[PDB]
Order: structure tokens, then C-alpha cells, then sequence
């Protein structure tokens, strides 16, 4: 275990740990609650340095939060969805990936339409399944 | 888990009244309510009243809520978590039938379910309703009475004869020697007269270079005078 | 927990506080240690007194330029027979205002016995006077008048204090750069309520006879602890774990 | 006290008791939550018991309890020599005081019989100078707590001096007590020496002298 | 019992720390004179209602003498009266021998 | 009521209560959004204070709130989680500690072993419960 410790091991470990990523990937011991406590301007070139990394932080934790929001997904760590699985993307077989390519490899094998499947996701378990109470909500 | 401690003994004649008080500490003297039970000669303990430190909002038994009256002041806070707080209680007109034991009681739980009920006690207060007046005690000396000494420790005390009003304790020079030592319970003696005895067992090994003054601490008449034992003795 | 103290002045002054906060209660006396002689004592009031200061003087403004755009404010040529500068204390109304205060340090010291009240001891001349700024111009008036009465065992008259004007200054100690306050043309008048005060040592009197306070504003810091001694912030930490008889769906 | 207790109640070591306690419709318990207590006469009490079953903060789960649509009940299991002695309860609503009972004794038997060391005390050197004659006896770990009262001035019928006091519970948690003698210095000096009788049933070993 | 733990967002808690604050206050110099010292050109507006909980039950202890916010005032003052006169004119040319008099001894 | 109006009160008030605590706990009225509105350099110590703070406003918010997301307990302001409470934790008894300790002095009894506690939290409810669609998701 630790942060990536299965970075190197196939896809079925990562898949077993992966809280060790997502928890250590928006607050630091790093960032250390700033200030010196414990020569009066901190326009320093640290300070700025700084700053624009807490920002960053944070701006890419959002983001990528902001995507588990709109599929549905944001209250658990890993979600099944209604969207099939489209042929054309591998022609590898169930057992085949998950113990054979370990994640590394498999994000260089869908990046080219890595973010079609991104927007296909949005519709089948959100723009959909959210709307079908129209039905269901009351009757 | 804080000793609420009762200062008490006064007592006096019928129809006199008095004012008891409890000093608290170790605990939150604000929402928790204070309780005052007795118990009689007759048995049967009777609960009195409950009285809440905010607000003030209390409930006293109807057999006591025309002559009983109790109230009491603020607390000075010590931590965030404790503080120290005092209880009063006035009462009026009184006969035998009022004399006994009387505790003070910190309300249990600071909730709705159950509250008026009480949880750590006072030291309890011993009140007499007598008519009889105040006596000082007599001091007599505790024979040596052979008793078995092997491994050179023996026993011994000082008696109490002849006293009146309430009850009070032996004590010893300086404290350090309170584990060890058997004070035994007060007596009644037909005449009205209360009289008690004491028996310490600690190593004595052969009288003189030791300690024996027994220490008497009392009441109405307080205390001055605390007698050793005579020297003549057996074996 | 209010989310935003009051109305806090920023009063640079020395020794004696301006347009503070005061409790309701008699003046009330704060020390980090009492007894240990040498920490200051902040005093605040439940009244407040009045003093009124102005400057007679009529200066004229001459502004000759040295180099471009920069013009220096020099004073010009007074107008007028020269006074000094005052301040006025209602003679009535500060007799009870020291009188409360020996009341309430008799309990915090030696309880009944003599309590003396001397001029500033020792110092620097702008540190042991009651400096501040007024309309722009930079005061200096002697405390000696003020602190030299002493009283112990249980239309109108009006002090005055003389008063001294600087216009070179760096406060706070501060060796790094100086300013020159430029004079303001006109009429000069300040009035505003006299709330706080400074106090400081008897020197070493091992335990012996009495006890003096004489006025001795060395720190700025500790004005505004005349008007903060009531707050502290904190950080809440929203979350909380304990335990119930509950648990969620078994499966899923 | 408009209530009744369990009164007298034995039990052994290592084995339970229950106590009953119940009233009529007014202070019933149908509705009415029920606390108890445990209460050694003259110290201080203790609270066991606070709503219904459930017991005090730190009391071992010795104690249980129940409430019924007319009674309720105080289970102790496993008996241990401590339990010997007095408890009560009382009945109360939320916003209403607690209306106390009438008193349970509790006698804890199958404990082993210890035998008392007994000594006399004859009066002092000092005493003799106030003309009060005055002589006690006592007793300690001598359970069960039964007592019987003797005295013989010199072979003589006794019925003043002899006072027959009330028996105290021993911190120990065994028993204890003393006897006191009333008389004027005549009658005292006339009989020189004095025997003390302390009825135990087991051996002839009593100290006596004069 | 099978007790569980139970998570709770929001619990009224909280341990002494001290951070970073600012200002507040409404309309105070504007157009006729501004430029201020203090306030600069601008000062987060102060809301026209202040919010005061008597909190109860509650007796937190202060501190006057180890408390950060006289510190963080001070520290703000220096950075403040010295930003306030950075940009305006130095008077080194104002070294020079100076040949004085008095006035009207008479 | 009112923010922490509870601070003082049981336990079981606060859990009445609660989310006048957790609303005012992002935005306040007090950022004002910022600009004078209504000399031309904005980078007075003010600003810098302000920023600083508005940073570390949603800095804590966000590292609080990515706890109560691999919980499983994001959508929700209280959730039940199936880790079974330990007894070396608290001795005190079910009704002992809702009635008589405040929240308060809660914090204060678990601040030892509180990051123990959060450790077995990720497991049980997220780490496994989330996992244990394996053989239920479809068979
Ligand atoms: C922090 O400060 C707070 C104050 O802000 C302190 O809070 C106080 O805490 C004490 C602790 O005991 C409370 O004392 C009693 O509370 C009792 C609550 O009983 C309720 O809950 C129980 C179960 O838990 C129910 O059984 C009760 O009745 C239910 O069932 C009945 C049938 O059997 C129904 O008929 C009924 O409708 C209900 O469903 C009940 O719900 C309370 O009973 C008791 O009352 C006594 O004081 C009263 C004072 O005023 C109360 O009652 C009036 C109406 O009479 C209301 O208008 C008030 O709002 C208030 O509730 C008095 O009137 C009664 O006659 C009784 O003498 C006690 O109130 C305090 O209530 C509580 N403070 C306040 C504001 O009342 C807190 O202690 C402190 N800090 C800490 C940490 O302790
Ligand atoms: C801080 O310090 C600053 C320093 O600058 C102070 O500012 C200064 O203030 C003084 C005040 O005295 C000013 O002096 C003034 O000068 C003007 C201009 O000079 C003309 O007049 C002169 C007259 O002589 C003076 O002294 C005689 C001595 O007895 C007096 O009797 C007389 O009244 C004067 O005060 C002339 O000498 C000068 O010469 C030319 O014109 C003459 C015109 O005729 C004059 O003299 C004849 C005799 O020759 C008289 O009969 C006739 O009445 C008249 O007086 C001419 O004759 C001569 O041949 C030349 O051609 C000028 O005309 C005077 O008008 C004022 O009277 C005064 O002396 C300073 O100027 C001034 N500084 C500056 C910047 O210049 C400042 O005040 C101080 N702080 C304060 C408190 O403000
Ligand atoms: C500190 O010193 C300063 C500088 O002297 C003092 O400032 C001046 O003080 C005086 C006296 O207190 C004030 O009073 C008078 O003001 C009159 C108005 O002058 C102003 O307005 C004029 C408009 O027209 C007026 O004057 C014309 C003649 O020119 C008339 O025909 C017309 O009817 C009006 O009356 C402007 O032209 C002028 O520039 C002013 O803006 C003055 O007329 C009057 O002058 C008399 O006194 C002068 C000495 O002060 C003297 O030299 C003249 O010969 C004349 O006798 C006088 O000034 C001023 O208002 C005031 N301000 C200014 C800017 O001068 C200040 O008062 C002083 N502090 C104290 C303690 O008083
Ligand atoms: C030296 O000390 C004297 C005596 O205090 C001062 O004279 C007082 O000056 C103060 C302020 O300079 C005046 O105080 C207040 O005036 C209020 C004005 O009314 C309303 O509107 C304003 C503007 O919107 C609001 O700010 C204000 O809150 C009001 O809504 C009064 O209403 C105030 O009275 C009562 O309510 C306020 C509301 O919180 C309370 O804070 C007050 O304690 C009070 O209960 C208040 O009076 C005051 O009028 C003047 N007189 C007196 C006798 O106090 C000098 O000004 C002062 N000098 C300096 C510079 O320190
Ligand atoms: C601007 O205003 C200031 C303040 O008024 C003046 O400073 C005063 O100047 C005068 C004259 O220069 C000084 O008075 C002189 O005192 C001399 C003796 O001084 C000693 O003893 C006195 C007390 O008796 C002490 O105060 C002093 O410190 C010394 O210890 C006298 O001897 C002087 O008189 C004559 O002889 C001397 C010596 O030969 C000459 O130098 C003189 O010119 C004169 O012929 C004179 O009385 C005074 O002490 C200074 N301060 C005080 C206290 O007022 C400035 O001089 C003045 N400038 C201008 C241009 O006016
Ligand atoms: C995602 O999908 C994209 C397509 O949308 C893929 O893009 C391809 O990327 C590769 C590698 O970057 C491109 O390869 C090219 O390599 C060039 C050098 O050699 C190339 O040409 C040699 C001879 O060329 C002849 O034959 C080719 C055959 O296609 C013709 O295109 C030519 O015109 C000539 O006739 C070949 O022998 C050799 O294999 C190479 O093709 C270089 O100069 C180019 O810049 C480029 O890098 C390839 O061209 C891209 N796609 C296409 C179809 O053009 C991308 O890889 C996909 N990613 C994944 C991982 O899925
Ligand atoms: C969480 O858990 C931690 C442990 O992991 C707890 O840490 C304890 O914290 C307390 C208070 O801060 C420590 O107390 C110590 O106090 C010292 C001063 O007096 C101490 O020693 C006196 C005499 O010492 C003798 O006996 C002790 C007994 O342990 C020996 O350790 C000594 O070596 C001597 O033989 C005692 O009478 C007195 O009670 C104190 O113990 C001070 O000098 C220390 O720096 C320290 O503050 C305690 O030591 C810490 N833990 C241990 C076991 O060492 C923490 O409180 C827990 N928090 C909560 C709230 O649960
Ligand atoms: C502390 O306060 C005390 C008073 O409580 C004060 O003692 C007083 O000092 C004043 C001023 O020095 C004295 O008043 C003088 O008395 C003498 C005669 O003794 C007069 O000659 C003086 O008159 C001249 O000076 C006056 C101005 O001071 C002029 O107005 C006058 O026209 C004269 O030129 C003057 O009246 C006063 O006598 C004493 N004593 C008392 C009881 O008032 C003491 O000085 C103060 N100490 C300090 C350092 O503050
Ligand atoms: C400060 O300077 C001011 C003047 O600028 C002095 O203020 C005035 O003080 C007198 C004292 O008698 C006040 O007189 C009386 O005021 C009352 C109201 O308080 C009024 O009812 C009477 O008719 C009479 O006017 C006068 O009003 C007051 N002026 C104002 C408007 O404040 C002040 O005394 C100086 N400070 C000192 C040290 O005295
Ligand atoms: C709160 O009440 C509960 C019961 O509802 C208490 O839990 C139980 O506490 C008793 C205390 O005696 C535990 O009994 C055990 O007895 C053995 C005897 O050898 C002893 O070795 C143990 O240390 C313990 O005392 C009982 O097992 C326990 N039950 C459980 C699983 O919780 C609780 O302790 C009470 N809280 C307090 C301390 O007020
Ligand atoms: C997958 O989607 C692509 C793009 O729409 C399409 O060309 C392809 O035929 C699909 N394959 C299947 C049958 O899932
Ligand atoms: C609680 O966990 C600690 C640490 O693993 C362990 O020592 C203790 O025995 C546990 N108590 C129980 C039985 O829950």
C-alpha cells in the first residue's frame, strides 16, 4: 500500500485499494497552514509560489469533482453506469484487461476517445435516468 | 465526580429554624439540579424538594411547600467544564418528628426523561430537635486490658462517656494515621447520655517512646483538652 | 461569536487613551501580572473625560518646489502674537476619575495604604509626554500636571497642560525612515474623550511602606489591548463522530 | 409512605436475589419510571438503579431489574458479601420528585461464621476520680449479627448496669457493638471484681478480669 | 450492543487558532475628502446589521496579553502608515547647512 | 438557534439543530464580493488579507468535505456508517453521553484516537461496501 503504491500492479489491485489516491490529493502536510508563527511583507517570491499552487489545488480537485457530480456518482468512489460498452473501443475480453494492463498502460488505450465516453456519460445515467421520474416521480 | 460537601451539625431548639448549605465543586453548577432528602428516626427517607440553578423554576413536596422555602445563588466558574457553587434551604417550625440524618444530592442527568432525581451525595448532616440542653463531653482514659501483642503491636484507645447533642469523631496528632484504626459506634444510654469508645490498631511494641495521645475534636462545647493513657499497666 | 468586533479607532497615543470602549462597571484595572512591578497596567474608565487641545498658532503655507512635481510644504511667516499650544481637563471632572481608580487598586494592592501618583520617571521627551496627531500636526504635552495630586485614608475651573509640536516623527520605534508632517494651514482644534491609561512601576521597593504609579505609555501595542481585551477568535471544526444503535443498508 | 418493599429478604454467596416493591394507581408504576438505591444506614448512600433497567454509570451489570403493568423488580446475581444491607426505590414522572419506599432489609447468609476477639475494659485510674463507674466489652467480625447481653458483679444479679444497645454494621462490612455500664460509685466499689459473658456459640475462650 | 458510529456535519465545536482578517466599514470619507490613511481607497463594506448570539451554557476562557489579534493590529498599522507614504515626495535634498535666528526677543 | 446557538446546550440539541452551524460555514456576508464599486493599485495589505482568507475559507471547506465523500455520506448531512464502535473508545453508556456532555466536551474525550477512528471509516463503509457490488451488481 501507500499513495500509488499500486501504480506498478494490474488493474484488479488498484482497483481493490485506490482510497490511498484519492485521499492524499487535495489537502497536504505540504501546505502546513502557511504563516510563520512561531522584516514585515510577504510579497515574496515564495508566498506567490505558494499561492498560485493552493489555487491549482484545489481548481483540479473541482474540476474533476465537478464530472462525479453530473454522472450521478458524486457521493461514492466508484459507481456502475447505463452506458454499454462500444466494441470499437477494445477488443479485449473481461479477464483480459483487468489482469493483464494495470491502468498505466490502459489510459494511453482509450485517450483518443477517452472524452467521446465522457460525453456519452452524461446522458444515459443523468440527462435520462434523472428525467425518468416524469413517469416514476408520480403517477 | 465532584464531592458536593455538606457543612452541617447545627441544630437547635424546637420551633427555632435553621439554614443548611452544601458546597459544591467538581462539576457544571448550573444545569444540574440539587436535591434534599432526609431520613427520620421513624425510617421512611422523604424526598423535600428539587431546585434547578438556571432559571429557578422548582418543585417542593406539598407536604413541605408551605413551610419550606429554599433557594439559592451563582457559581464562579473554574474551568469551561467546572465550577464551584453553593446551596441554601430554610424550614420552619420543627419537632422530634424532624430529627435525622439530611443529604444534599446532585441532580442526576441534564435532560428531559429524568433529572429530578439525585445522583452523587452530600456528607450527610446530623440534626437533633431536642429539648435537652447542651452538654460538653468527659475524657476518660482506656485501660490496658491485656491483650495478645506478638510481633510487638497491641491495640488501645481512649473512652467517651456522658455527651449531648450529635455525634462527633476521635482524630490523632497531625493527622498521617487514619488507615487501621476502628472507632466504634455511639451509644444510648438510658439516662439521655451518649458516650462512645475507640480502638486503634497500630503497632504500641512497649508504651513510652510512641505516640498515644488520642485527639477529640466535638461540638457546642468544641474541644481544648485530649488526655493520654495512664503509664501503670500488665504484662 | 459575533462575526465582526465593533467599532475599533485606531487612536495613535501615548500614555493616556482616546475614543476607546469602556465597561459599564467602575473603572476597571488590567495587568498581565499584577505585582510583578515592571509589567505596564491598562486602565479603563466608566466615564470618559473631555479635553479639548488647539493650536493658537496662524501658520501660512509656502511650498517652494525642489526639482519638478515635488514642492515642500515649509512653514510660512506666523500671523498673529505667538501662543503655545494647550489642553484644557475639566479640573472637576478628573478629581473623580483618579479617585475611582486608587478605589479600585486598593483591593489589588497592599488593600488600605499610600498610594502616589508622580510625573512620568524617567525616559525619552516624546515617549514620557502625551503624544498623538491632531489635524495633521503632531503633539507633545506634559503629563506632569496631571499626575502629581495624591489622596489616600477614605464659571468653572479647568486644568490646562502645555504642549510642545514636532513635525519630524517615526513612530513606533521605527529606525528605518523618518516623516516630515508638513504644517496645516489654519486653525487647529481637537476634541476628543480621554477613555484608557498607562501605568508602570514603583521601581524595586522590596515589600516596606507605599506604593506609586506614574504614567509611562512605552509600547503602542498595548493601546489597542484597551480596546481587544474582550476578543479571541477560533476555528470550528465541523466534524463530529459518535456512536448510535444505527447503521445503514447492509448491502450496497 | 404510601408504598411496600420486599421488608425481610435472605440470599446466598454466589447465588441471586429479587426484591419486590409496588403501590396503588396513584403512585403506581404502570407509567411511572422507577429508580433505586442502595443506602447503608448513617454513610452515605449510592445510586444502582436510575430508569428501569438500565443501570448507574460505573454499577457492575450485577444488578438488572424489570417493570411489569403493576410492579417492579431488582435482580442481583451473584452475591457478594458487600450487598448486606439496605435499599429503597421511588416512583416519579419526568416532572414530578421521587415518592421513596419503606425499606428493604437484606441479610446475606452462607457466609462463614468468623469468632470475635473479645476483650474487657476495666475503668481507669482517672475515672475513679468522677465517681462514674462505667465498663463496655467489644466485639468485631462476628457475623451472622446476632448478639446476647451477661454481665456478673461478683456473682451477683445485674438489671441497671446492664444496657443493651443497638448492634452496628462493621466497615468491614461485618458487625460490631458495644455495651455500657450505668451505675453509682457505692454499689460499684462493694464488688471488687467483675466477669464479662459473651454467649458465642463454639469454644469456652472469653477474656475475663477484674 | 453493536453500538455504531455515526458521522455528524456541522457540530459546534471548535479549538483556539488564529488566522488571518480584514476590514470592514460602510460610508466614511467618500467624495468631499478621502484618502485616508487607514481606510485607503477601499475597505470591504461592513454589513448595516451585526450579529450577536449570547452563546449559553458556555464559559471559554480569554486571554488579553497571549491574544494574536493586538498582534496582527500592530504588524498592520506599520505595513499600512508605511504603504501611505511610499509614494509621495522624499526630502533628501534637505540636508544642508542651515543658518538660524531667533524670533522677536525684542 | 443562530449560528452555534447550541455550542453550549446537550449533545441532543446540537443534533437538532445543526445545519444553521454547517450553512454558515462557506460564504459569508462579510466578503461582500469584494470591489469598491460605486489611485488605482489594488495591492494594499487589504487585499492581501482578504484573498489570503477567502483562500483558506474554501481550502478548509474542501478538505472537510472530501472527508464526507469517501464516506459515502456527501449527498447527506448525517449518514450511519457499519463500523462497529469500540469499547476502549468510551465507557459511558448509551443515554450517558447524548444528556450530560455537549459536543463540546465531547471533542475533547476522542481528539486522541479521532484519526483512528477516521481510518476504519474509509474502510468499512467506502473501501468494502462500495466494493461488495462485485457480486451483487450482477450475477
Ligand atoms: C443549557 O441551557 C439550557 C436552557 O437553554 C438548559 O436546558 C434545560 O435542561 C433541563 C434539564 O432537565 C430541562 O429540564 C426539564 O426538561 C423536561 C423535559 O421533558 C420533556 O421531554 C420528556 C422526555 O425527555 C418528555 O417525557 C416530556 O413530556 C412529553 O410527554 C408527555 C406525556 O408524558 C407529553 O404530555 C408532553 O407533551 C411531551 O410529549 C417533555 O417533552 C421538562 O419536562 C421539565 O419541565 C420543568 O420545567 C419547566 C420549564 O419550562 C418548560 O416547560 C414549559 C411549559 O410548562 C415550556 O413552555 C418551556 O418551553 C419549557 O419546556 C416547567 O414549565 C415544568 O412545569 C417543569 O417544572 C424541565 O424543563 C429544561 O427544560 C431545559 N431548559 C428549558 C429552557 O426549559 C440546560 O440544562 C443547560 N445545560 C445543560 C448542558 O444542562
Ligand atoms: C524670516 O526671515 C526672512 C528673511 O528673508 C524675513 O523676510 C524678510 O523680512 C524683512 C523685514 O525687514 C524684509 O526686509 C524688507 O525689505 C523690503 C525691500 O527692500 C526695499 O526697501 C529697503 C529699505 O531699507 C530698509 O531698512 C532701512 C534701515 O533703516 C529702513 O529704514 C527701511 O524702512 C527698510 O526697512 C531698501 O534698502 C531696498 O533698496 C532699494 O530701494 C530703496 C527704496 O527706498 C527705501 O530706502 C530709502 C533710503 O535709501 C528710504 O528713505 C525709503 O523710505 C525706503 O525705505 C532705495 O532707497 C535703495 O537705494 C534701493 O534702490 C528696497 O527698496 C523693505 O521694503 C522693507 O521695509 C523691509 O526692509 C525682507 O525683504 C524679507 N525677506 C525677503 C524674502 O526679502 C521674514 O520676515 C522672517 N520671518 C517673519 C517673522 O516673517
Ligand atoms: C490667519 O491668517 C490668514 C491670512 O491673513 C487670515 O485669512 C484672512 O483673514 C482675514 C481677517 O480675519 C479675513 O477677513 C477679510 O476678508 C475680506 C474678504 O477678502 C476675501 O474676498 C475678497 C473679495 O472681495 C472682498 O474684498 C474686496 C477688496 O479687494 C472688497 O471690495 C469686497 O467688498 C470684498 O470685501 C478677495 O478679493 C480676497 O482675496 C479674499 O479672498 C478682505 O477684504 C479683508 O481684507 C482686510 O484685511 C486684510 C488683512 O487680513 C488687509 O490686508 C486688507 O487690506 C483689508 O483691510 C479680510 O482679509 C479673510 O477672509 C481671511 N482669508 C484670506 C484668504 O485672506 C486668517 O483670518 C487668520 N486667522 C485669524 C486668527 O483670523
Ligand atoms: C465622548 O462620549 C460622549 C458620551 O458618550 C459622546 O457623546 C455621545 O456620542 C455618541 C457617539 O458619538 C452618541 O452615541 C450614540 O448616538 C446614537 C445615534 O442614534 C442612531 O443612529 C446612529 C447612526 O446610524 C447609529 O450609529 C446608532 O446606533 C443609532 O441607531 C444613539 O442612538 C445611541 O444611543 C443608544 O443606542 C446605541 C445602539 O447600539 C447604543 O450603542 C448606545 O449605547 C445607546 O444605548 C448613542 O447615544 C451619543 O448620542 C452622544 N451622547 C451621549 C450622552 O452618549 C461623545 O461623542 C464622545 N466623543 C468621542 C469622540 O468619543
Ligand atoms: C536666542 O534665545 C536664546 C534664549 O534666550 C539665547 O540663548 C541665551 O543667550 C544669552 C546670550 O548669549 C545667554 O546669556 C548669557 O549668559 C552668560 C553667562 O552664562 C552662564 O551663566 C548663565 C546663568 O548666569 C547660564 O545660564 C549659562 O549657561 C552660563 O553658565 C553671560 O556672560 C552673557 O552676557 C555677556 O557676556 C558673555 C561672555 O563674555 C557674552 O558671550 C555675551 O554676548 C554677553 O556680552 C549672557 O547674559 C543665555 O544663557 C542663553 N540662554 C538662556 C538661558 O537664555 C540666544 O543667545 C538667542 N539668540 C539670539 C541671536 O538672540
Ligand atoms: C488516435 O487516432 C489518431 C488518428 O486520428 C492516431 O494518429 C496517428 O498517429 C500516428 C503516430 O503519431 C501517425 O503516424 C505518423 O507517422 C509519420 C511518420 O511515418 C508515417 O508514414 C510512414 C509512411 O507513410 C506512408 O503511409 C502512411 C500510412 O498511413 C500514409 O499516411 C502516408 O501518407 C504515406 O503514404 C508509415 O510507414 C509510418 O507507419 C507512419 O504512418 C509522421 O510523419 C506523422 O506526423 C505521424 O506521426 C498517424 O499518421 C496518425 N493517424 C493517421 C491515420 O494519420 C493516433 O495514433 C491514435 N492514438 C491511439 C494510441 O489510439
Ligand atoms: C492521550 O494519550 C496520551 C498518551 O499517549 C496522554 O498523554 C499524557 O498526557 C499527560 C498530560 O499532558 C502526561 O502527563 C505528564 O505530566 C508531567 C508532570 O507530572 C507527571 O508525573 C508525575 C510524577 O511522575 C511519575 O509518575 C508518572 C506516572 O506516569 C511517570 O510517568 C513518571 O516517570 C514518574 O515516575 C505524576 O504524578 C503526574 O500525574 C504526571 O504524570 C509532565 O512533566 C509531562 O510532560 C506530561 O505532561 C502523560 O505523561 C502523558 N502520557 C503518558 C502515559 O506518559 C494524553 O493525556 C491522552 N489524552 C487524552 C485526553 O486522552
Ligand atoms: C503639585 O501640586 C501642588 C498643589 O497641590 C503644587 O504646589 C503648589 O505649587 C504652586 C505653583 O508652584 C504654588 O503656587 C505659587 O505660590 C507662590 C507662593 O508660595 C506664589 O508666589 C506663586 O505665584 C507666582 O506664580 C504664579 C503661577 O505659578 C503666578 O500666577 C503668580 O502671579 C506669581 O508669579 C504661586 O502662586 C503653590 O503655593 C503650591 N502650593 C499649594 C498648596 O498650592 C506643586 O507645585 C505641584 N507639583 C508639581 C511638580 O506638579
Ligand atoms: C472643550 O471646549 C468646549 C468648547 O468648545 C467646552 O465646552 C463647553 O463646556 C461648558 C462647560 O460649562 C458647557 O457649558 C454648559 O453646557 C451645558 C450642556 O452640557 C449647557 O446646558 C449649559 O447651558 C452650558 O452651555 C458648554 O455647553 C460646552 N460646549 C459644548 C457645546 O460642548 C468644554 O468645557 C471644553 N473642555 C473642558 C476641559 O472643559
Ligand atoms: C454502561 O452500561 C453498560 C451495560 O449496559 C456497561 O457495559 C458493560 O459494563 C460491564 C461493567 O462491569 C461489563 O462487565 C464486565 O465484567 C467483567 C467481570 O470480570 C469485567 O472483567 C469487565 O471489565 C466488565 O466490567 C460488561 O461486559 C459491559 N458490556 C458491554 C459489552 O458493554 C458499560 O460499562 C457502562 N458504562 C459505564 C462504565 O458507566
Ligand atoms: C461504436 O460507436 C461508433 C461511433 O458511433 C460506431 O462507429 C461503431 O459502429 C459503434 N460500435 C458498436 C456497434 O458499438
Ligand atoms: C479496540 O481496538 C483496540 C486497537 O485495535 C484493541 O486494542 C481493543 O482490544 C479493541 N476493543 C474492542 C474489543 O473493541
Amino acid at each position: 500500500l501507500g499513495f500509488l503504491g499500486a501504480a506498478g500492479s494490474t488493474m484488479g489491485a488498484a482497483s481493490m485499494t485506490l482510497t490511498v489516491q484519492a485521499r492524499n490529493l487535495l489537502s497536504g502536510i505540504v501546505q502546513q497552514q502557511s504563516n510563520l508563527l512561531r522584516h514585515l511583507l510577504k510579497l515574496t517570491v515564495w508566498g506567490i509560489k505558494q499561492l498560485q499552487a493552493r489555487v491549482l489545488a484545489v481548481e483540479r480537485y473541482l474540476r474533476d469533482q465537478q464530472l462525479l457530480g453530473i454522472w450521478g456518482c458524486s457521493g461514492k468512489l466508484i459507481c456502475c453506469t447505463n452506458v454499454p460498452w462500444n466494441s470499437s473501443w477494445s477488443n479485449r475480453n473481461l479477464s483480459e484487461i483487468w489482469d493483464n494492463m494495470t491502468w498505466l498502460q490502459w489510459d494511453k488505450e482509450i485517450s483518443n476517445y477517452t472524452q467521446i465516453i465522457y460525453g456519452l456519460l452524461e446522458e444515459s445515467q443523468n440527462q435520462q435516468e434523472k428525467n425518468e421520474q416524469d413517469l416514476l416521480a408520480l403517477d | 465526580e465532584g464531592q458536593l460537601v455538606q457543612s452541617g451539625a447545627e441544630l437547635k431548639k424546637p420551633g427555632a429554624s435553621v439554614k443548611i448549605s452544601c458546597k459544591t465543586s467538581g462539576y457544571r453548577f448550573n444545569f444540574y439540579h440539587i436535591n434534599w432528602i432526609r431520613q427520620t428516626a421513624g425510617r421512611g427517607p422523604e424526598w423535600m424538594g428539587w431546585i434547578s440553578p438556571y432559571s429557578g423554576d422548582k418543585n417542593l413536596a406539598p407536604a413541605f411547600q408551605d413551610r419550606v422555602i429554599m433557594t439559592t445563588d451563582t457559581e464562579v466558574p473554574v474551568t469551561s467544564f467546572t465550577s464551584t457553587g453553593a446551596a441554601y434551604m430554610e424550614i420552619r417550625n420543627l419537632k422530634f418528628d424532624d430529627t435525622g440524618t439530611y443529604f444534599c444530592a446532585k441532580g442526576l442527568l441534564r435532560d428531559g426523561s429524568s433529572t429530578w432525581l439525585p445522583y452523587l451525595w452530600g456528607q450527610g448532616t446530623l440534626l437533633t430537635v431536642s429539648s435537652a440542653s447542651t452538654k460538653g463531653p468527659s475524657v476518660f482514659p482506656l485501660a490496658p486490658s491485656s491483650k495478645s501483642t506478638s510481633g510487638g503491636t497491641a491495640a488501645l484507645g481512649c473512652l467517651v462517656k456522658d455527651y449531648f447533642p450529635e455525634p462527633v469523631t476521635v482524630s490523632w496528632n497531625s493527622g498521617a494515621l487514619t488507615s487501621g484504626v476502628h472507632t466504634f459506634p455511639a451509644v444510648l444510654q438510658s439516662s439521655g447520655l451518649y458516650s462512645l469508645s475507640s480502638v486503634v490498631t497500630v503497632p504500641s511494641s512497649s508504651l513510652g517512646t510512641q505516640t498515644y495521645i488520642c485527639n477529640v475534636n466535638h461540638k457546642p462545647s468544641n474541644t481544648k483538652v485530649d488526655k493520654r493513657v495512664e503509664p501503670k499497666s500488665c504484662d | 461569536t459575533v462575526q465582526c468586533t465593533h467599532g475599533i479607532k485606531p487612536v495613535v497615543s501615548t500614555q493616556l487613551l482616546l475614543n476607546g470602549s469602556l465597561a459599564e462597571e467602575e473603572v476597571m484595572i488590567r495587568s498581565e501580572n499584577i505585582t510583578n512591578n515592571a509589567k505596564n497596567i491598562l486602565v479603563q474608565f466608566n466615564t470618559p473625560v473631555q479635553i479639548n487641545c488647539t493650536r493658537p498658532n496662524n501658520n501660512t503655507r509656502k511650498s517652494i518646489r525642489i526639482g519638478p512635481g515635488q514642492a515642500f510644504y515649509a512653514t510660512g511667516d506666523i500671523i498673529g502674537d505667538i501662543r503655545q499650544a494647550h489642553c484644557n481637563v475639566s479640573k472637576a471632572t478628573w478629581n473623580e476619575t483618579l479617585g475611582k481608580v486608587v478605589k479600585q487598586l486598593r483591593k489589588h494592592f497592599g488593600n488600605n495604604t499610600i498610594i502616589r501618583f508622580a510625573n512620568s520617571s524617567g525616559g525619552d521627551l516624546e515617549v514620557t509626554t502625551h503624544s498623538f496627531n491632531c489635524g495633521g500636526e503632531f503633539f507633545y504635552c506634559n503629563t506632569s500636571g496631571l499626575f502629581n495630586s495624591t489622596w489616600i485614608s477614605n464659571s468653572n475651573d479647568s486644568i490646562t497642560l502645555p504642549c510642545r509640536i514636532k513635525q519630524i516623527i517615526n513612530m513606533w520605534q521605527r529606525i528605518g525612515q523618518a516623516m516630515y508632517a508638513p504644517p496645516i494651514q489654519g486653525v487647529i482644534r481637537c476634541v476628543s474623550n480621554i477613555t484608557g491609561l498607562i501605568l508602570t512601576r514603583d521601581g524595586g521597593s522590596t515589600n516596606s511602606t507605599t506604593e506609586t504609579f506614574r504614567p509611562g505609555g512605552g509600547d503602542m501595542r498595548d493601546n489597542w489591548r484597551s480596546e481587544l481585551y474582550k476578543y479571541k477568535v477560533v476555528k470550528i471544526e465541523p466534524l463530529g463522530v459518535a456512536p448510535t444503535r444505527c447503521k445503514r443498508r447492509v448491502v450496497g | 409512605s404510601v408504598l411496600t418493599q420486599s421488608a425481610s429478604v435472605s440470599g446466598s454467596l454466589g447465588q441471586s436475589v429479587t426484591i419486590s416493591c409496588t403501590g396503588p394507581n396513584s403512585v403506581c408504576c404502570s407509567h411511572k419510571s422507577i429508580s433505586w438505591y442502595q443506602w447503608p444506614p448513617g454513610r452515605a448512600p449510592t445510586l444502582i438503579i436510575y430508569e428501569d433497567n438500565e443501570r448507574a454509570p460505573g454499577i457492575s451489570p450485577r444488578f438488572s431489574g424489570y417493570k411489569s403493568y403493576w410492579s417492579a423488580y431488582l435482580t442481583i446475581s451473584d452475591l457478594r458479601p458487600e450487598d448486606e444491607t439496605t435499599y429503597y426505590c421511588c416512583s416519579y414522572t419526568h416532572n414530578s420528585g421521587c415518592v421513596f419506599g419503606t425499606g428493604t432489609k437484606v441479610s446475606v447468609l452462607g457466609q462463614s461464621k468468623a469468632n470475635p476477639s473479645v476483650t474487657l475494659f476495666p475503668p481507669s485510674s482517672e475515672e475513679l476520680q468522677a465517681n462514674k463507674a462505667t465498663l463496655v466489652c467489644l466485639i468485631s467480625d462476628f457475623y451472622p449479627g446476632a448478639v446476647t447481653v451477661a454481665w456478673k458483679a461478683d456473682s451477683s444479679p445485674v438489671k441497671a448496669g446492664v444496657e443493651t444497645t443497638t448492634p452496628s454494621k462493621q466497615s468491614n462490612n461485618k458487625y460490631a457493638a458495644s455495651s455500657y455500664l450505668s451505675l453509682t460509685p457505692e454499689q460499684w466499689k462493694s464488688h471488687r471484681s467483675y466477669s464479662c459473658q459473651v454467649t458465642h456459640e463454639g469454644s469456652t475462650v472469653e477474656k475475663t478480669v477484674a | 450492543e453493536n453500538l455504531w458510529v455515526t458521522v455528524y456535519y456541522g457540530v459546534p465545536v471548535w479549538k483556539d487558532a488564529e488566522t488571518t482578517l480584514f476590514c470592514a466599514s460602510d460610508a466614511k470619507a467618500y467624495e468631499t475628502e478621502k484618502h485616508n490613511v487607514w481606510a485607503t481607497h477601499a475597505c470591504v463594506p461592513t454589513d448595516p446589521n451585526p450579529q450577536e448570539i449570547h452563546l449559553e451554557n458556555v464559559t471559554e476562557e480569554f486571554n488579553m496579553w497571549k491574544n494574536n489579534m493586538v498582534e496582527q493590529m500592530h504588524t498592520d498599522i506599520i505595513s499600512l502608515w508605511d504603504q501611505s507614504l511610499k509614494p509621495c515626495v522624499k526630502l533628501t535634498p534637505l540636508c544642508v547647512t542651515l543658518q538660524c535666528t531667533n524670533v522677536t526677543n525684542n
